[PDB]
């Protein structure tokens, strides 16, 4: 299909927020903490609710949404998880992943806590609602789950990327597992066929936190309007010619390589700039626990060394006390 | 609103290239400085400009000034995208950018 | 010494915050996010600064602060670290650990990022200042370090407890390493003798975050005024007789045991895990080994001092 | 401000013990409900009360009402500490609490 | 639909094998070790291959297969995994999960080792083949995967139950995760629409083992022929009456309760019979590692006790030596 | 092949109930002993008989005898299923079993 | 003593089995599944029995067997356990640990199921038999136990190593606990003095499985004939001069180092993990702590025996 | 049976070193390939050879041929141990192996 990037329903870094402290074209409520690079929808404190929605409603028939997010927890159990909504009205606050219940639209829930006790969490659940069906919070929406793939998105070394596409009334969710630094490495999760959603509505994201606590970061949100090749009018008369394209593209490439060569000799010319590896950033929970045990053994090591030198000292004292009497 | 004189400003690009590249030049060609503008304002590294990067370019803070309202920003960016972007891809390429 | 807990310069859970959203008797500024159970002085976002200071100034000559905190990071490198300050004015925002520079007082810095590049971090640095020398941020205050330490307080399984005591013009910092849940398990870190600090000032905590990102939570902050047994004047004929206290306390303990028994059958009447229990058992075994080796060291010291007296005979 | 009638309140203990204690009693001796109050309001489990615990006990939302000023709470807790506590330890013990 | 249990393509315990040592109506080849209760298709040794197939071909148009199996490993990585085949010829020996490649039929692979390195294993992959397409062993059949749900079936406290249904040319795989002792607790995994399979073929299972090693037990295999309600002729004339049903059912229930009461007083009458809990049978890999660490600390504990006792003895010896001189 | 005299055998059921239930009875009704047979041969506990349970019942080893061939087993079980099972469910219920 | 490795009564990896499918110089019976790297004497199925015995009888007066094995179970209870036997006849199938009863010889049983219900399992039991007393299976051979032990050999991170030595009519069993990969780390378990065994007999191993299920793998089985230094007659003028050996061994080590260097650039020329390495490091640290405590014990015993000689002076 | 010509075989070492050693040499001294044989056939890494290692070296598949009898292998290994080994340790050392 043909994709057009719609800026009014999108945000990304590294200049996500303005000087006022708010995200342009987006309204945030609850405990969301927008930063220069990411938006922390729900921090790692107890009972935190946050949501970021769009101001203007989006009128699309076929759209694509790319969400880059991270869910980080100290333990192996997540708090609530994220929720991506395409709704009719902005539910700024509520008990369903930090958003109001009884919504009219579609919602993808990245549930990370098993309320039902089926040991099937974390899982990605697509739920459509007409505005009169309550969400089964105590059962993770098992009855209302249109399509549910089981995937882990917590404590991944790389940010988890998801792509939700509405095209010919078919909702396709394709999730990058966050194991590789490559962007275009999406792996299929689920699809829902013949789902009716409102023609116009608000795009939003939300997060909540229960007993345990997770950090719910959202790094980027990209919205693409999708049009069929036959439906979109080409209108080639507005284009001037390919001659200007051929005259500009090679000079753009030449400028790029000239700037690269210009920066090459001054990247190492000034030694003030320093890098930092990202491999040591990632560490598994079990690896961290084993490292904690190994670090705790050092106190025993040092105490044994001190005891050994004290025993040696008392041995020397006895040796020098042997010859005093005779 | 992304005028011909707005891009053709040596002071802004000289301030932007400060720190990242330690090559302060005296005078540059208009095409060279517009190339510097296009390459520096592309944060994502896709060699493309979109609404978010243009919004960052317009609402800018150097080293006071009041912030532009949302409606003016939306109108300016919509006009720029309607005038310059002809392929209806949502992005602005250098070939599309060189017209204005 | 004799200790008196001062509530006006203290906060603790599980009801740390009120309905208004502010810490009682404390003013918070910056990116501090107080909660019901802890105060997140600086979250794990880029370039965060926060501080929580006391409103009213504390006038003590000998005091003691017990601070419980967690510094948790995804990576192996901390961002800036924590800071505990006994100052003269409320710094609030500033460039030194989220607090204002040129302070008139003492500051204990839990530095977790090695700006000097000497591979001597994380470390605890005590710095006294009269308000006329700027803090050397790029060298971790090596020149101004009155006394240093070398402990790791990041990603510990249990909250890290520190005790800072100003007594007889001597400041002693004793820090639990956070490997045990026991509260009174402090190990000696540092001490400074004959240090002059303002007689009255504000108690505060602060945190900052640099290129990397750490979460600096503070669970509790307890302040005790310390007085000497001889300096404290007694108040005769004011306290009640010990017979009434003995009569009361036995019935109090009997009634609390009866209440626990009553809760026992009603907790299950109206409706940890594996692995976590195993890790707790591993840590308990490590602590038992440490305690047994410490007792062995005490026994060796005892036999050493016993054999010392046998030399002269 | 920690009055005799405030401690001797059946509705307050019945509301606080709801959920945790599934045993609604009809009538209890004043010492019994004051012991219930003392045991409930000791969060740290040290069998002691301090200024922070007293502030939590007095100023809590419960189930609208305006929040009490900080100066009034400071004065009330200072008066309670000066009157009831005689060992000057800062903590309020049930031995000291039995007077009022 | 209507289900008919077909015994010639099924086996289950506790009398799975006969006195001859072979499974009735089933032929086993390779390193398969049939037992009285289960069939170990591939044991926990290196380079083991096993397969159990049917003797007579099954001629069904709509069928259902219920497979109860266990995959147990000491580590966190499985060797190869199981494979359930509906084929045209018995591929008893081979390199594809212990079965021959280039099969004409459908195969459900429970892959437990990530050859492709995508960190997407263990996973369940449904692959159809006409007999001329090689299986991509080095990539887990990513290109040939018709439908792949991601699920963990290793080291579960309860046996993993899977149900594969072919009905109206639609193959549905529904997998019990093996976390609950309940039987009818199936959770959906995958479906493939409009798949052509041979009209008659052999039902089989197979397993293999590579570098690492797992135990691949199969406890039961049940085959049900499925017929549409309209296609199946009722023929009620063969039934006698409901009067005999009403005269027999209540006496059957009476006999059941009478036998239960008869066994009640003699279950406790003879104290020789003893039970055994199954909760202690299950233990996770990380839990086992932490228990091993905790058990290893006991040697240090005992050595420190010995050291403290011998120090106390030398202290007493020094005490009794003080008064000798004076 | 599951004859009337085959099910009506006191020795086999007495041997089967030995150990599991310590109640050796002298004489039982034919319906009672056929009920014992049906309940004892149902290993899965579904109160139903199928081909596998009938195969275990036919090819039986007590405490020598040659094993029955596969073809005879298949023919006998197919005949029993065709004669007794009328609902075409694949299972044999007690109502279906009581006919023979 | 002087040891001589006897190949005819031994098997080890990584080429334990041949192309025929049978262990060389060993006959296996029951449910034993010999493989390329180990022999699974009894798998984790219900009611399994297996045994591997020697073909030719071994005629030794003082011998030593080093057995490396793994007993792995999903649950916390073992099924039957292993058994190592120096008998007179090949038991093969039987009711005692997968081997025949009424044996004429010695048997070491690694019992992992407490049939007696005394909560004294798993345990190592040495039983000698002349062939006239039946083994008490329901009591773990408590009455026939010449000497017992108390070790856990199940689900260990490393293979469990045992050494059984018959020397001067004394049988000593020394068992590694399997917490370290070091081979020569045996700890004393049991000993029996003045025990009569047949002069010649078969070496065998066996395993069984009861209601529960364990996997009993045997990785190696090495037999050494032991002789006294004085009893062994020397053979003068048969060995070669030490000068030739010294000339040869230096070039052998130089060439093997050169070969390793050659493999170094070709292993990567033509094309463990995290967590496992951490667990290995934890076990290494535990072993280091154990070794340091053993060194402290030896030093303290040294000073004890030094002070012992000072009493008489 | 561990003959001089059997050890001095270029094809055998070339086949054994295939894969592990990516360095096909043309010609080597007899001591060099006998050292290669000794280093390759020591699986345990103790720089020693025993009866089991010799049996694996002699009776191995390679790339049909009938398997050698156990008695012949026993006799060959016994003769090798009696001849080459002089320290009566049971192990064959390169110091003892250099004779043949
Ligand atoms: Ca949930
Ligand atoms: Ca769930
Ligand atoms: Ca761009
Ligand atoms: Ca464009
Ligand atoms: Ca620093
Ligand atoms: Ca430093
Ligand atoms: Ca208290
Ligand atoms: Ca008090
Ligand atoms: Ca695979
Ligand atoms: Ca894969
Ligand atoms: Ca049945
Ligand atoms: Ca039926
Ligand atoms: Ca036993
Ligand atoms: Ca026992
Ligand atoms: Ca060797
Ligand atoms: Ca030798
Ligand atoms: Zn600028
Ligand atoms: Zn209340
Ligand atoms: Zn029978
Ligand atoms: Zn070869």
């Amino acid at each position: 299909p043909h994709r057009r990037f719609e800026y009014k329903y999108s945000f990304k870094g590294p200049h996500l927020v303005q000087s006022d402290g708010t995200v342009p074209f987006w309204a945030h409520a609850g405990n969301a903490i927008p930063s220069s690079d990411q938006i922390r929808v729900a921090p790692s404190l107890k009972s935190q609710r946050g949501s970021v929605w769009t101001k203007t409603k989006a009128a699309f028939e076929n759209w694509e949404v790319e969400v880059t997010f991270r869910v980080t927890g100290r333990g192996r159990i997540g708090a609530d998880g994220l929720a991506i909504w395409y709704a009719e009205n902005q539910g700024l606050e509520g008990p369903v992943f930090g958003s109001a219940d009884l919504w009219n639209g579609v919602g993808i829930f990245f549930d990370s806590f098993d309320n039902d006790g089926k040991k099937n969490n974390p899982a990605i659940v697509i739920i459509g609602n007409n505005g009169q069906i309550h969400y089964d919070h105590q059962n993770d929406g098992a009855s209302q789950a249109l399509a549910s793939c089981q995937r882990d998105f917590r404590n991944k070394p790389y940010p988890v990327r998801a792509k939700i596409t509405y095209y010919q009334n078919t909702l396709t969710v394709m999730i990058n597992n966050g194991f590789t630094p490559d962007k275009n490495d999406y792996e299929f999760c689920a699809k829902v066929e013949n789902m009716i959603i409102p023609a116009q509505g608000h795009f939003g994201i939300s997060a909540a936190t229960g007993g345990l606590a997770d950090d719910h970061d959202v790094l980027s949100f990209l919205t693409f309007q999708l049009t069929e090749p036959g439906k979109e009018p080409p209108t080639p008369d507005k284009e001037i010619s390919e001659k200007e394209k051929e005259k500009y593209q090679e000079e753009f490439e030449h400028f790029q390589q000239e700037l690269d060569k210009k920066k090459e000799e001054f990247q190492k010319g000034h030694p003030d700039l320093q890098g930092q590896p990202a491999e040591e950033i990632f560490e598994s929970v079990g690896d961290r626990e084993l490292r904690q045990v190994f670090e705790g053994q050092n106190r025993i090591h040092l105490e044994i060394k001190q005891l050994n030198r004290q025993l040696d000292m008392i041995l020397d004292e006895q040796r020098r006390y042997v010859s005093s009497l005779t | 609103g992304l005028d011909k004189n707005t891009v053709h400003d040596q002071e802004h690009i000289m301030e932007h290239l400060e720190g990242v590249i330690n090559k302060p030049e005296a005078e540059m060609s208009p095409q060279e400085l517009q190339l510097h503008y296009f390459k520096m304002h592309d944060y994502d590294g896709n060699n493309l400009l979109d609404g978010l990067e243009l919004s960052t370019a317009i609402t800018h803070v150097h080293k006071q000034a009041p912030l532009m309202s949302e409606d003016e920003l939306i109108n300016i960016i919509d006009g720029v995208l309607r005038d310059d972007d002809k392929n209806n891809d949502g992005y602005i390429d250098y070939a599309e950018f060189a017209k204005s």
